[PDB]
């Protein structure tokens, strides 16, 4: 499905598709394993991230409730067409920082 | 390139036939409207959701047909729609969260805080977010089918169908307004079955007319508006009488007012 | 015409037998189907308290006055006949193998049984069992496979509960109000029960119509007519049937066991 | 919060006493108020048929059932005393002085009771009663005051046919299937039943039941809320209720008449 | 000159206060609509217009003399005055169509079971639903059910009518349905007052429509003097507009902090 | 209220109020009294009926079912403003001669 990486300096790199099936993964590889190490700074940019559904959402919104619980502060790029969609709902707009 | 195509679809119901070789092409992106009370446009929606076993002929919907796939296949493939029957049609053991979170936690296993990010999103863009609280009777009758429409966009489905706006004007917008929006914004196909043809022909790009168990024909609003079909241009207006009677089966207003 | 009310005889004959077949189908797609991904026993549990925790007020209140009426009743019976400190195991006979089960199949047809129809039935109107296929879940194992369980597993408990009440009941009336002599009353009771032909012999008798009224009464509620009146003709339905087959059921089943 | 929990557990308790206050009102001008000019004794004769004639099958199969398992409990019981020709004596006492009426007024709470409440509470969803009132005819005397009527009148009728078939039908299995001598079922059976204390009793224990039960099942349905839920749960309470009122009457009844 | 009139009229349901001093003028002749949002006492107003429910204080002002103040055996011989069409017809199901229509006929008159048939026969006529003077209530569909519930309504001629719910779940029926409550004003001359959230039919048919919401009445006019009355309220429900002075987000904390706490 | 006379030689003198009330009396006095009397060629006219009801409709619908039965044929005229309007919502318009 989809992969996470390039940790440790922000720049987090995001993968194909973000859907039901791939959310846990990415979280998990994602939430204590690669946010943990982070510095400051944080930038994800969902450049490679062709379909995704609201749980890709819930997944960027689910990076932000624990660096901002490590104190350090992230920022989103590269928000995607569909993501944006589901982004243009309620709360997914001015709460997501890009 | 349609999201759902019924090829010669039929339905029977303890040998009254309610379908007869009808054939529906819903386009994708666009809000379709079939609407039609003898119609039985619900018991229709069941079959393009199958939900109910078509007599003969099959439901292409997104691709493969419905009633041909393995039973772990038509689960895996109910993702891809979700219904807002009338009324709300809500689970009235679960509260509103559990409520709209219940197909989540259905075809997905993901974590107990990220179920709770879908469902507290999902219920903010349907305006129902501060009652993340309460029980399906503790909630009005048009707020509870705001609610419904968030379990039905749960999961992200790609096509959605909600039978019967109907007996409420300010909900009735809001509603008709969240049809649009998330047909616009999320790019979903909807189908929208109800008799208020006012709102629907508003919000539909084509629209259907069911009658007597065949399709009476469909088209763009406005082309279906003057048809000319005796019975559609009976039914796209009020016009009380016309193919379909307005008075009952009587003998005679001579004979049985006198006799 | 008279033609047409024997073909409507007959139509409501061969109707009742197909309702019979569905409701076996639909009994057996239910217990043993499959297992759709929104089960567990969570369901069970929350069934169970509906099915069951909500009915014992009114099963130990009933089964209080039951045994305060079986002993109240037999004293009077037994003081003409001699068996005074034979009360206690009356209302130990006559409430633990044949009306102890029996009025318990009785209160849990009507309250669990009508409260279990009206709120499957009250499902299927508000289509809240159609929107769960269309959801994924197959509602025969998420709406009626729980309260199937926790029918079959609850009644013979308020049985049980029922009898002890009573036994109690008649004790506190028999010996604190009646006079008899106290401890004749357990001992009289308890060389003369039988387990295995008494409580087992109840027990059984519990299950066995238990399950019936939990199954003639979730499938009435499945298979009303969605309409505020077809719920409402479903919740009698299944409290007629529910008594039919506690008693008839209960001739058939002490006709084995005596 | 525990202070929440107190203050809602008070407010029903308060309420149930509101209600009980309500029902008698609701009684008093149901049977007593006036004479409101759509009334008829064709009401009456309409209720006494869905009420008791539609009640007819049930109470009778039910009285076959029972009556062959008192019969064919008691016989079971009694050989091993020694005492076997007063099967018929002991069947018919059981089912006139007390199960009798009981039962009756379990499957007439069940049946009648619940199809009552269901068919006032559905008059009520539906604005039948409201749409009464604006025409200009009281619902409670013209909708309440027969089903009430039909209920005090048929309840007892139940239960005498009730009896009736019980004994009956314990003959049946007593004599021709247990093979006890035929005459002496009736011989000891009426010489030992003492009419002002086995019928007569059984007969006003009977009456009692049914004010109290198509009372209970007359208002539960009149005081429902309008919907769907509101009518199945009534329809529920009322078989709780005429079950608690059946069974606690019962014991109120047979300590005024052992 | 005014059918029905609400002098400092007000509701209380449980200490709830349904309404507090409403004050709406009903002209006779005409089709009067009076609406508002989902649980704004539009039903319960109904019940107090026909004395179905007591009011708290107030008098309602009837057709001349006011009815709280009659007596009973004075209200019943009132109640011929009006008839009422409710949602789902109201119909009694243990009566037969015939009976059924003939039910407001055999309480407030004794007349011959064969003149009663006549007027029977003709109100069903004027309704369509001549040919079902055979069936029960539950063997009619949804639309022609509350058709011969009108027809009950107009028998005994009422002077004025009350519809509420008239035209929920319609097309072709609620087109018949609305031809009707037309053609019953026009030819009868009896006042009719149409109570339903369905905006644009009531608009279609209304000539004096109300605004009721949150226990008052929310202005009134006639339905294009009511179209852009500029109140807030009114404008938000004399259209579609989502959100205005009723809220279309519910009273929740931040969502940017709601999912991120 | 109203009252019924002018029989025996058609020409049927109806007055001022048929509604709920006077209908019984009002066919009582005309259907078997007055219309056996009659011999042909009946004419009724509302001249004199200056507010009616459906039950003044049905009245006159009381008229015909039995000089229908008894042969000779009727016919209405000075029909009330009021009826008509009432005969106009209904199919019996052409009914009535
Ligand atoms: C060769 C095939 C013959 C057919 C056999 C079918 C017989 C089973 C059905 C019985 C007839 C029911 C008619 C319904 C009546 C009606 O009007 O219909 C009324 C109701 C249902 O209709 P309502 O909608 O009016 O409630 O029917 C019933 O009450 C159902 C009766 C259930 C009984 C069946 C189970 C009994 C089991 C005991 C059998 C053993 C007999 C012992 C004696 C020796
Ligand atoms: C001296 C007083 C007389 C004693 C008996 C009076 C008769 C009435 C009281 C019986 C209880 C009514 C409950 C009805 C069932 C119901 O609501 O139905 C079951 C309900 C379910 O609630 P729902 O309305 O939510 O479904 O359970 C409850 O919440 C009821 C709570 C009441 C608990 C009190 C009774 C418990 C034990 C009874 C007394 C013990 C006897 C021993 C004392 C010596
Ligand atoms: C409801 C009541 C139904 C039966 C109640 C009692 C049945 C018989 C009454 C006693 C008759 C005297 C017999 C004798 O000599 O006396 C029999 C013994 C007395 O034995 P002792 O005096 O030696 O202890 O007591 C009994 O009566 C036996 C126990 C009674 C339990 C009844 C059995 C279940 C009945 C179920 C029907 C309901
Ligand atoms: C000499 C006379 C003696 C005759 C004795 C006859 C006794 C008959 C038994 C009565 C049972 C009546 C059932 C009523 C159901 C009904 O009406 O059945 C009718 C209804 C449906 O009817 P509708 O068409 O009205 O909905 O059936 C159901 O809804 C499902 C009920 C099925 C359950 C049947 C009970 C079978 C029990 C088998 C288990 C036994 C286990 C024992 C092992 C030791
Ligand atoms: C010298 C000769 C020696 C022989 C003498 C002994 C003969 C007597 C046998 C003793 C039997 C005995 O104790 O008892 C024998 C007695 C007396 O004979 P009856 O059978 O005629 O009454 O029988 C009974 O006990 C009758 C049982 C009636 C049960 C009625 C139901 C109870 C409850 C009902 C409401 C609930
Ligand atoms: C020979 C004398 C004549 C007898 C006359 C009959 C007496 C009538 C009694 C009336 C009963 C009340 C009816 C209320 C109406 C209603 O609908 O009542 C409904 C309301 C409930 O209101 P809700 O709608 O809010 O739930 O009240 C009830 O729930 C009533 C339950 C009745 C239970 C009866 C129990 C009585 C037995 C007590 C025995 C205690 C003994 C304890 C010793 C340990
Ligand atoms: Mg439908
Ligand atoms: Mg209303």
């Amino acid at each position: 499905q989809a992969s996470l990486r390039e940790g440790a300096a922000g720049e987090l790199q995001l993968a194909g598709v973000l859907d039901y099936s791939s959310g846990p993964a990415l979280r998990e590889q994602g939430g204590r394993l690669i946010r943990a190490s982070q510095a400051a700074e944080l930038v994800v940019d969902c450049s490679a991230v062709e379909r995704s559904s609201s749980v890709g959402i819930s997944l960027l919104l689910a990076f932000i409730r624990d660096a901002r619980k490590a104190g350090k502060v992230l920022s989103v790029r590269a928000l995607p067409d569909d993501m944006r969609e589901i982004a243009k709902v309620s709360s997914l707009l001015e709460i997501l920082p890009l | 390139a349609y999201a759902v195509e019924l090829k010669g679809l039929t339905f029977k119901r303890g040998s009254r036939a309610i379908f007869d070789n009808i054939d529906v092409r819903i386009p994708r992106g666009k809000v379709t409207g079939i609407m039609g009370s003898g119609c039985g446009k619900t018991t229709l929606l069941r079959l393009i959701a199958s939900q109910l076993r078509p007599s003969k002929g099959e439901v292409w919907v997104n691709g493969q047909n419905l009633p041909q796939l393995s039973r772990g296949d038509l689960f895996d493939m109910r993702k891809q729609f979700g219904v807002l029957f009338q009324s709300g049609a809500l689970f009235t053991d679960l509260d509103v969260f559990e409520n709209v979170a219940f197909p989540l936690r259905v075809h997905t296993q993901l974590p107990e805080e990220m179920i709770r990010d879908i469902v507290l999103m999902k219920l903010q863009a349907v305006g129902l977010r501060g009652a993340v609280e309460l029980m399906p009777d503790e909630l009005s009758g048009g707020m509870k089918r705001r609610v419904a429409l968030a379990r039905a966009i749960a999961l992200d489905p790609q096509i959605l169908l909600y039978d019967e706006f109907v007996g409420q004007p300010i909900a009735m917008g809001v509603l008709v307004r969240l049809i649009r929006l998330l047909n616009d914004a999320l790019g979903i196909t909807s189908i929208v079955v109800s008799h208020d043809l006012a709102e629907t022909a508003s919000i539909a790009d084509y629209i259907y007319i069911v009658g007597d168990g065949r399709v009476l024909g469909h088209g763009t609003p406005d082309v279906l508006k003057e048809t000319d079909d005796p019975r559609i241009r009976q039914f796209v207006k009020g016009i009380p009488d016309g193919p379909v009677p307005f008075h009952y089966p009587a003998r005679d207003y001579r004979a049985d007012l006198l006799g | 015409s008279p033609l047409e009310r024997i073909r409507l005889f007959g139509r409501a004959g061969l109707d009742v037998v197909a309702a019979l077949g569905r409701s076996t189908l639909f009994l057996g797609h239910a217990l043993l189907g499959r297992r759709t991904p929104g089960t567990g026993l969570h369901l069970l549990v929350k069934q169970l308290y509906s099915v069951g925790v909500l009915s014992l007020a009114i099963i130990v209140v009933s089964g209080l006055f039951i045994g305060m009426v079986l002993a109240l009743q037999g004293y009077n019976i037994l003081i003409s006949y001699g068996s005074e400190q034979a009360v206690g195991q009356m209302v130990a006979l006559t409430l633990l193998r044949e009306l102890g089960p029996v009025v318990t199949g009785l209160l849990f047809a009507g309250r669990a049984g009508s409260a279990l129809t009206a709120e499957i039935g009250n499902m299927k109107a508000t289509e809240q069992l159609s929107s769960l296929e269309m959801i994924g879940v197959d509602p025969l194992k998420y709406i009626v496979a729980p309260r199937l369980w926790a029918g079959f597993i609850s009644m013979p408990l308020l049985a049980a509960i029922f009898s002890v009440v009573g036994i109690w009941g008649g004790a506190m009336v028999a010996v604190d109000w009646l006079g008899v002599y106290e401890g004749s009353f357990w001992a009289n009771m308890q060389n003369s029960v039988q387990f295995t032909e008494d409580v087992l012999n109840g027990v059984i008798k519990s299950i066995v119509f238990a399950f019936v009224v939990t199954w003639i009464a979730v499938y009435q509620g499945y298979d009303c007519e969605p309409t505020s009146e077809g719920i409402s003709r479903a919740t009698t339905r299944t409290v007629v049937y529910a008594s039919l087959a506690v008693l008839g059921l209960d001739f058939i089943l002490t006709a084995l066991m005596f």
